[PDB]
């Protein structure tokens, strides 16, 4: 990175004259496709002499169904996790006064026949399907692999029931703020529930009353900066694409190992039954086996693994759901760079964006501070802020937002006297009385 | 690296070893260098291949038949005209023979654009020899031009004899004699591993010779152009 | 007793409704009686590889015959050459010492496997072999058949070498008449009727065919069928056996193409040989069969999901129970054909997945339900621009959340379970 | 209890298909070992129990797999546990959902069998009532915001109440404080703040 | 810092164990590859190396 020295003294501070309003887009992984495969089938297919030889090997691949049933019961129960935090399908007002904020870009539309976001499309859209249909198919699933006893099964909650959970977390949000997470829904002017965020990263509400028309503008443009993002950008998703793709090739790579001969005359199994009398015919039956149990477990391992690490983004993804969305969170860079004000989420093929709101000071100015100010022989210390300086006066000033006030004796509190605080400045503390 | 052949008194027709099949892309009118041979003797003493393919057909000919030192008919055409006959010296025995249809390249006297690149591959493996071939319509007569062009197979004949050797027969005193201006290419064909591009129709539009430069191994490990 | 839920169970699919067959239309019988009733039987050195193709081959009439003291089939059993189908026959015969019988298999050595005759490691076919002493022997020895007994460098399998050159072992390279170090490399039998078993001659043939490489030209005398399509059947096609559906496709296939192959090695559409159309292939209909029940205390009736199937289908199998297609009630749902359901519009909390949004419940005159899941009651924030709700009052709520924490410690001794209280 | 007897059930059932694998041929003449033995000498013996020793050996790396990725899982569940028992039980959460539904108040942790049960006792508001509000008062061209709460009246008069259970009180002096004029401000409405000197 | 050095040994455990796996016969005649194909023929080195 750039080197960089902080302007650092023991008399120097630099408070934020102004602000700026990022929304930032955070894509998380929630479930992936559920593929179930047959042992008999794929191992081998409507062969009955190859069933009776691999019946003398257990319940190997009755594990590796329960294995794979287990990670396509998970799937949904991720979904349902990080999507199904709202009891009550909260819907917006047709009148969209929210102060001059407008969400229509990450509201549903309901000229699409998907009762979808705009952005929401976008992320349908960016994220390219690898192999075949998985959907929109009218008819089978048509893929390769379906050719050999194995199956995708669909998720239990539709496209469209994630859109409407997802309208109902944002309607509940921008018409009630977090109040519907922790209860019921208590509706509050929108400008004046930021007002409460505002208050919550440590600058006081007048600040936003009397910069509502700014921040409202610095939202919609980021909002619009993030469409813009997505239309043009094409990386913008890969987090998501990652995941499909790498099923995919385990799938492939699965179905290609029944080319494989292991050891036996052919890899084709009816070949070898036809052309060989049973005999003969059971020791490349049982080489077949062999290779085709081992790459049947390889991949169920390989899918444990990777369920896993999926079912810890989902949980993730439920957690930011819960405490960036649902509320406003302390903690940092949990929702987004910044000082977290909301976060608005949005539903992407087998997974979830988050789109964080937040506070970041712009344009610091260097004032003298010290930490406390002497008036009679008392050392007064701010209630709620910093004393500042800009040459020649002292103000207090809230320590986020450039706001100098006259030191008074409601702006700070007594304690102790003048020769104990170190850096301690004489200043003159005005008594309103 | 690809050999060429200056068709002609200076026959540059020597017996060539067919180590690994051959590839046999050529520029030139009247067919010259119709047929080939392919043995392991060449002198009768083994059912050398002879394959004709001249204007009428393939007269694919599997025959222990001798071969002359200059087995060419010695025609000065264009200089019609014969001068002797060793094309045939003589079949001692022989093994087998086959008739094709009767086709026809385009060897009829034309230069114009010449579109005569009759792009052949002759592979004899696993007692088998193939005869893949195409014809591009190119537009340039000097050495060979750039494009691509896959080879349809044409003829496939179980012979099972085994060769190490090939030659090219050519049909065409010595005082001031007009050299023929006829030549062809020889290119030699090695184990490699290839990214074919079957395109919707079933055609290979592309390839990678995975061993050619690291990006093409690059792109055959990815299966990726 | 099952509790509430879907549970999966044995798969379904469409049996095959009859079999095919398509060979070429070829009558002619291939030249057996020639390469078993030749005059006489080349040399061992000068063993004669003649061909057999384009013909009908029934090669159980050779099987059956008691003449042949071996007959031995390595990459195919005897019995069920009469129904497979080969590109091209090499039927390679000569005369040998019964001694070398052995040497004739497969992957041995020896001064004829390194000298004359060389069979490959991966052979596929059938050799066959019966005395001929009484055909081909003489008291004073007949010396007709000879081998090669010295050669610089081995053969290469399925080499033949006919030159006389003087090979000489000891260097001094000599030519012509024999010297030092240097010998005639052929030497000659001595085949004779007073000759022990072993030593006295014997013919042998050797079929050393290839298999599924080219069009199949020389293969078996069972008839062809009848060529039927839209339907799950098996079908074998020159000796390729498999069982799908067919349907005409708009394929390109070469002059030379008989196959078409799938990413998994398998045919996914094929040539007839009798008509040179192509044809589609696609394995018949499958997949998994679900049973949605309630509490098996609360009910004993039942649905069934037949996942992945469209379920006009299941009316055109595996499960053994085919009562239920009587229908009336049958739901074709994205996630595959549910029967024994009633489909409903009114939408309730989802009780029993089925997938696609589909869920299953038993309610009220009982009976089991599909409808879409409910997401949850509508609702409208009575949102404005200067009106906020309060709360007047509170609840103190006591919740429970349950975590593992840790599981069974559990040990096992490798030998005991592997090997128990055994030494070997 | 679900979690806690699904964890045992799954331990259970791969404990009874690992001891259930012993009575696999896995393409031996007999899943009995000492069958072998005495059926057959060395040499042929040798053959059945290596098929034996392979198919076994098999069943031990998958149920060690299997047990590898569980103990993952529990690792996970008993880290979030632990993490709880830091953060709701040891202290109080903002964190919201992470120690039960509505605002956090505290938890009791109980011990139960290979697992936690966290008693939550969290605050949820009952019963809201409507009322106008402003997001400040105008009083002297100066404008007037809520120290901690908000302005709401009930068609007439004004308070200022905490914002998460209804009590109205005078705005005064006390309650608010100042910051710039009036016609900056939107949705301010004039009211009188009392002054208590 | 014990929890880093586990890692590290159990790292390091597992590649050693790999390594000494090489030594095992696997009912083969004997663990060197060259020992059985200078041995051999083909057809019984395909076995042992298999
Ligand atoms: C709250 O503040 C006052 C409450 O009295 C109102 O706004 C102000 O109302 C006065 C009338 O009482 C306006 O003064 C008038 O101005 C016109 C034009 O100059 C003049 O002809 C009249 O004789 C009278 O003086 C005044 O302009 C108006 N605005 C301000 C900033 O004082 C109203 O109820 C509320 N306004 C706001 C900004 O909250
Ligand atoms: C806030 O909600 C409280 C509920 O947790 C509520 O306490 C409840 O008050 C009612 C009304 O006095 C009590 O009901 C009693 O009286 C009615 C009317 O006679 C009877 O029908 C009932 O059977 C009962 O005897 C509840 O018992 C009482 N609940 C508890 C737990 O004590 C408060 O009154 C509410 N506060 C406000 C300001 O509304
Ligand atoms: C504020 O810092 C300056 C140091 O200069 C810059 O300070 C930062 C704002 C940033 O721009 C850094 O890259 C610089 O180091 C302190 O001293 C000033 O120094 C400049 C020259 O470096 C001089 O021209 C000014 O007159 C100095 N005084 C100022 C700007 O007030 C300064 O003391 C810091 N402010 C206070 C109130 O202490
Ligand atoms: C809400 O914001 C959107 C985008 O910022 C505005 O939508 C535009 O509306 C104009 C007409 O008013 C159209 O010409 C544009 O094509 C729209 N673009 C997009 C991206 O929506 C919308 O006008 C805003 N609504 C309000 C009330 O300001
Ligand atoms: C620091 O702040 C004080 C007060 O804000 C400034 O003093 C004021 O300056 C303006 C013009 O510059 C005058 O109109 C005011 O009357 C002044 N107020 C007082 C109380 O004197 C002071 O100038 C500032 N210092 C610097 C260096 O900008
Ligand atoms: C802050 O740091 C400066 C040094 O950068 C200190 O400067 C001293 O100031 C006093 C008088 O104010 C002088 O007598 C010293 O000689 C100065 N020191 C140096 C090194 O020049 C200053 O005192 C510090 N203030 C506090 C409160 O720590
Ligand atoms: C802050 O004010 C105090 C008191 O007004 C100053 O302390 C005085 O310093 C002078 C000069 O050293 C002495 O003569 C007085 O006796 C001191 N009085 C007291 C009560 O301490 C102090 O110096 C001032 N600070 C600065 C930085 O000037
Ligand atoms: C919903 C659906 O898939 N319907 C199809 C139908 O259109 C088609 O005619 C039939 C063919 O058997 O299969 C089913
Ligand atoms: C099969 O019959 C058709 C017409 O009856 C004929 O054209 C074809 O040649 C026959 N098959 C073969 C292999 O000849
Ligand atoms: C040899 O010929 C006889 C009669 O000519 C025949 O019966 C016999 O089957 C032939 N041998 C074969 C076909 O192997
Ligand atoms: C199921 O119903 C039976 C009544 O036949 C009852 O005895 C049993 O306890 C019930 N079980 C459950 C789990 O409800
Ligand atoms: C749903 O209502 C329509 C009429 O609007 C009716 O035709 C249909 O039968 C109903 N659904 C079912 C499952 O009967």
């Amino acid at each position: 990175g750039a080197e960089n020295s902080v302007a650092y003294s023991n008399n120097s501070i630099a408070i934020p004259t102004n602000f700026t309003i990022s929304v930032t887009t955070e894509i998380l992984p929630v479930s992936m496709t559920k593929t179930s495969v047959d042992c008999t089938m794929y191992i081998c297919g409507d062969s009955t002499e190859c069933s009776n030889l691999l019946l003398q090997y257990g319940s190997f691949c009755t594990q590796l169904n329960r294995a794979l049933t287990g990670i396509a019961v998970e799937q949904d129960k991720n979904t349902q996790e990080v999507f199904a935090q709202v009891k009550q399908i909260y819907k917006t007002p047709p009148i969209k006064d929210f102060g001059g904020f407008n969400f229509s870009q990450i509201l549903p539309d309901p000229s699409k026949p998907s009762k979808r976001s705009f952005i929401e499309d976008l992320l349908f859209n960016k994220v390219t399907l690898a192999d075949a249909g998985f959907d929109i198919a009218a008819r089978d699933l048509i893929c390769a692999q379906k050719f050999n006893g194995l199956t995708v099964l669909p998720p239990l909650l539709t496209d469209e029931m994630i859109a409407q959970y997802t309208s109902a977390l944002l309607a509940g949000t921008i018409t009630s703020g977090w109040t519907f997470g922790a209860g019921a829904a208590l509706q509050i002017p929108f400008a004046m529930q930021m007002a409460y965020r505002f208050n919550g990263i440590g600058v006081t509400q007048n600040v936003l009353y009397e910069n509502q028309k700014l921040i409202a503008n610095q939202f919609n443009s980021a909002i619009g900066k993030i469409q813009d993002s997505l239309s043009s950008t094409a990386s913008a998703l890969g987090k998501l694409q990652d995941v499909v793709n790498q099923n995919a090739q385990a799938l492939n790579t699965l179905v290609k190992q029944l080319s494989s001969n292991f050891g036996a005359i052919s890899s084709v199994l009816n070949d070898i039954l036809s052309r060989l009398d049973p005999p003969e015919a059971e020791v490349q039956i049982d080489r077949l086996i062999t290779g085709r149990l081992q790459s049947l477990q390889t991949y169920v391992t390989q899918q444990l693994i990777r369920a896993a690490e999926i079912r810890a983004s989902a949980n993730l993804a439920a957690t930011k759901m819960s405490e960036c969305v649902l509320g406003q969170s302390k903690r940092v860079d949990f929702c987004g760079k910044g000082y977290h004000l909301m976060s608005f989420p949005q539903s992407a093929p087998h997974g979830v964006v988050f789109l964080h709101v937040t506070y970041v000071p712009a344009q610091e100015k260097n004032f003298t501070t010290a930490p406390a100010i002497c008036h009679d022989g008392k050392a007064h210390f701010p209630r709620e802020g910093v004393f500042v300086s800009n040459g020649t006066h002292w103000f207090v000033t809230q320590r986020n937002f450039y706001e100098p006030q006259i030191i008074t004796t409601d702006n700070t509190f007594v304690s102790g006297n003048c020769d104990v605080v170190i850096g301690i400045v004489n200043n003159t503390v005005y008594d309103p009385l | 690296n690809v050999t060429w052949f200056h068709a002609i008194k200076r026959f540059d027709n020597p017996v060539l070893p067919f180590n690994d099949g051959v590839y046999f892309a050529s520029t030139e009118k009247s067919n010259i260098i119709r047929g080939w041979i392919f043995g392991t003797t060449l002198d009768s003493k083994t059912q050398s291949l002879l394959i004709v393919n001249n204007a009428t057909n393939v007269v694919i000919k599997v025959c222990e038949f001798q071969f002359c030192n200059d087995p060419f008919l010695g025609v000065y055409y264009h200089k019609w005209m014969e001068s002797e006959f060793r094309v045939y010296s003589s079949a001692n025995n022989c093994t087998f023979e086959y008739v094709s249809q009767p086709f026809l390249m385009d060897l009829e006297g034309k230069q114009g654009n010449f579109k005569n690149l009759r792009e052949f591959v002759f592979k004899n493996i696993d007692g088998y020899f193939k005869i893949y071939s195409k014809h591009t319509p190119i537009n340039l007569v000097r050495d060979l031009p750039q494009g691509f062009s896959a080879l349809e197979p044409l003829v496939d004949l179980p012979i099972g004899i085994n060769i190490t050797r090939f030659q090219t027969l050519l049909a065409l005193s010595s005082s001031g004699w007009t050299a023929g201006a006829a030549a062809y290419y020889v290119g030699y064909l090695q184990p490699r591993t290839f990214l074919l591009k079957y395109n919707e129709n079933g055609t290979i539009t592309d390839a990678v010779d995975c061993a050619l430069d690291p990006l093409s191994e690059t792109k055959c490990t990815l299966k990726s152009f | 007793t099952v509790e509430k839920g879907i549970y999966q169970t044995s798969n379904f699919r469409v049996q095959p409704t009859e079999s095919i067959v398509r060979f070429p239309n070829i009558t002619n019988l291939c030249p057996f009686g020639e390469v078993f009733n030749a005059t006489r039987f080349a040399s061992v050195y000068a063993w004669n590889r003649k061909r057999i193709s384009n013909c009908v081959a029934d090669y159980s009439v050779l099987y059956n015959s008691a003449s042949f003291s071996t007959f031995k089939c390595y990459g195919v059993s005897p019995t069920k050459l009469n129904d497979l189908c080969f590109t091209n026959v090499y039927a390679d015969s000569f005369v040998i010492r019964g001694d070398e019988v052995r040497q004739i298999a497969p992957g041995q050595t020896g001064k004829i496997a390194d000298y004359n005759y060389k069979l490959p490691d991966d052979f596929t076919g059938c050799v066959i072999a019966w005395n001929s002493n009484n055909l081909d022997s003489k008291v004073g020895g007949n010396y007709n058949y000879l081998y090669r007994l010295f050669r610089k460098s081995n053969l290469k399998p399925f080499e033949r070498d006919i030159s006389t050159e003087i090979y000489q072992a000891g260097s001094t390279p000599c030519n012509g008449v024999e010297g030092f170090n240097c010998y005639f490399p052929l030497q000659s039998y001595g085949f004779q009727p007073t000759n022990g078993v072993g030593y006295q001659p014997y013919r042998v043939v050797v079929l050393s065919f290839e298999l599924l490489h080219a069009p199949a030209t020389v293969c078996g005398p069972k008839k062809s069928t009848n060529l039927v399509k839209n339907k799950c059947v098996n079908f074998n096609f020159n000796g390729l056996t498999g069982t799908g559906v067919l349907t005409e496709s708009n394929k390109k296939f070469l002059p030379f193409q008989q196959f078409g192959r799938d990413i998994a090695d398998t045919t996914d559409a094929v040539r007839d040989p009798q008509t040179l159309e192509i044809l589609d292939i696609t394995p018949c209909s499958f997949g998994g069969v679900s049973v949605i029940t309630p509490g098996t205390n609360t009910s004993n009736q039942v649905a069934v999901l037949y996942q992945g199937v469209n379920c006009t289908e299941v009316p055109v199998l595996t499960p053994t129970w085919r009562v239920y297609s009587t229908g009336s009630n049958v739901f074709q749902t994205r996630a595959g054909c549910l029967i024994g359901a009633e489909h409903v519009n009114n939408s309730y909390e989802c009780d029993i997945p089925i997938g696609a949004g589909i869920c299953a419940s038993y309610q009220t005159s009982q009976s089991i339900i599909a409808y879409t899941m409910s997401l949850g009651a509508e609702n409208s924030v009575a949102y404005s621009n200067n009106s906020i709700a309060i709360p007047t009052n509170f609840t103190i709520s006591v919740t429970t959340e349950i975590l593992p924490v840790s599981m069974t410690k559990t040990s096992v001794d490798c030998t005991m379970y592997i090997c128990g209280d055994s030494t070997e």
